[PDB]
């Protein structure tokens, strides 16, 4: 399973 | 033996071309699962095992939706390091993302992992202790304080202790007849004279699984590394994996070499001779 | 920018045996970046039906693919791997031999 948390660089 | 699982993201940009390329790969250990390509019609996270197919909607409409999140995600990334990096619009660049989890014989927790490259050098990534991270340059010093203050890192060791390895262990179990199996190589050798005072020796090891194998070429027992011509692991496409090491022999004196295979599947190592 | 230039390697999926079905692959590795062009041929001509696997990469952050298509070797039959890349001057022609 993919990861949920979603952060940009 | 040990276990990973991987997720690689690719994302390419393609300046007057419409909107960037963004590949999603997972895999267990060397068997790619799971698949999602922007440029294909389904726009959906799709099977590329048979032991996930019959997961059922509520595990394929989460994936499919957390791995649209991260297409965006990677959209707007390719923006910012344009910006970080003073970049003209008209050139295509690449983002890569790779993260997962390393279990051990125990099936628990050992390794983790998150990391990004820019145009194949690497960015970011998050060390060991998973609490730290290693900024190669910088212009990556903004993101590593960016993530730093909002303890980014926090909520990624959360995911690679947990939901990464509970799901490893279910697909390891799911896939338990291909995942779990041990093919031991099928192995021969072949002769070829380079001239009339020479000839190569080739060592073949053949539908093994898992990949990791060691095929090593020995003159009277004494090492022959410098020697020895070896081809990178390749895969036969049936899931199963190749590999070849071959040496230039003096006529006559073939009984003097040896082959070495040592694979998992083998519960004693191989040693063969062209006789 | 980072320019690697892809390995090649061209073989059949089972060991060669004339007059029985096959795989040919055309295995590209250690690439950077990631567009890059490749064709099975037979006899020099371009075959029509080739498959690819989906785009992964290394610990190093190199690329890597599988092309693939569904063959009967013979003997008079002769098969390559064309490919094409920014780090190529020209496209690589690489012959498929049974023992390699």
């Amino acid at each position: 399973k993919v990861a949920e948390l979603v952060h940009f660089l | 033996g040990s276990h990973s699982m991987r997720y690689f993201f690719t994302s390419v940009s393609r300046p007057g071309r419409g909107e960037p390329r963004f590949i999603a790969v997972g895999y267990v250990d060397d068997t790619q699962f799971v698949r999602f390509d922007s440029d294909a019609a389904s726009q959906r996270m799709e099977p590329r095992a048979p032991w996930i197919e019959q997961e059922g909607p509520e595990y394929w409409d989460g994936e499919t939706r957390k791995v649209k999140a991260h297409s965006q995600t990677h959209r707007v990334d390719l923006g910012t390091l344009r910006g970080y990096y003073n970049q003209s619009e008209a050139g295509s660049h690449t983002v890569q993302r790779m993260y997962g989890c390393d279990v051990g014989s125990d099936w628990r927790f050992l390794r983790g992992y998150h990391q990004y490259a820019y145009d194949g050098k690497d960015y970011i990534a998050l060390k060991e202790d998973l609490r730290s991270w290693t900024a190669a340059d910088m212009a990556a010093q903004t993101t590593k304080h960016k993530w730093e203050a909002a303890h980014v890192a926090e909520q990624l060791r959360a995911y690679l202790e947990g939901t990464c390895v509970e799901w490893l262990r279910r697909y390891l179990e799911n896939g338990k007849e291909t995942l779990q199996r041990t093919d031991a190589p099928k192995t021969h050798m072949t002769h070829h004279a380079v001239s009339d005072h020479e000839a190569t020796l080739r060592c073949w090891a053949l539908s093994f699984y898992p990949a990791e194998i060691t095929l090593t070429w020995q003159r009277d027992g004494e090492d022959q590394t410098q020697d020895t011509e070896l081809v990178e692991t390749r895969p036969a496409g049936d899931g199963t994996f190749q590999k070849w090491a071959a040496v230039v022999v003096p006529s006559g004196q073939e009984q003097r070499y040896t082959c070495h295979v040592q694979h998992e599947g083998l519960p004693k190592p191989l040693t063969l001779r062209w006789e | 920018m980072i320019q690697r230039t892809p390995k090649i390697q061209v073989y059949s999926r089972h060991p060669a045996e004339n007059g029985k079905s096959n795989f040919l692959n055309c295995y590209v590795s250690g690439f950077h970046p990631s567009d890059i062009e490749v064709d099975l041929l037979k006899n020099g001509e371009r075959i029509e039906k080739v498959e690819h696997s989906d785009l992964s990469f290394s610990k190093d952050w190199s690329f890597y693919l599988l092309y693939y298509t569904e063959f009967t070797p013979t003997e008079k039959d002769e098969y390559a791997c064309r490919v094409n890349h920014v780090t190529l001057s020209q496209p690589k022609i690489v012959k498929w031999d049974r023992d390699m």
